[PDB]
């Protein structure tokens, strides 16, 4: 039901 | 005015457009990142039910857990917007 | 090396120190903000149970909802770290 | 059980 996400500004 | 570039999304196309619309309204109304974030968050809590979290800025990395179909990470102009539901 | 300045916290003093320790380890190991964030998040999920979210950067504003006693916002050097439990 | 928080880098 859930996932993990990584984000990074460029 | 500002260019919407969607980077990563786990979200219906409908809601993606809503996110971009909301952030555009937020950037029209507010200048400070925490205020922009708060506007977007509260409107999604209102429209799509709790619990949303919003990050707005030019320099950040993140690692979060979201409910499937409730995640978007996008640029609107030179600011990045992370918006996701968890809880 | 780096100076820990706690800005806003809703968290036991014990866990606040754990947060600062974790981020110091993260900054020792990683250079990229998303990797630093991921290290801190996963360790708190491990130690204090899901579900934590971590933001690391020099420029961001946020608006989030957290479970009481599970929120910390702090600087470690010139980077800001937001760490909170929701879900 | 939950609260809302705003943060801003300076």
């Amino acid at each position: 039901a859930t996932s993990a996400k990584a984000t990074q500004t460029d | 005015d500002r260019k919407a570039v969607i980077k990563n999304a786990d979200m219906s196309e409908e809601m993606q457009q809503d996110a971009v619309d909301c952030a555009t309204q937020a950037l029209e109304k507010y200048n400070i990142e925490k205020d922009i974030a708060a506007y977007i968050k509260k409107e999604f809590d209102k429209k799509y039910n709790p619990t949303w979290h919003c990050i707005v800025g030019r320099n950040f990395g993140s690692y979060v857990t979201h409910e499937t179909r409730h995640f978007i990470y996008f640029y609107l102009g030179q600011v990045a917007i992370l918006l996701f539901k968890s809880g």
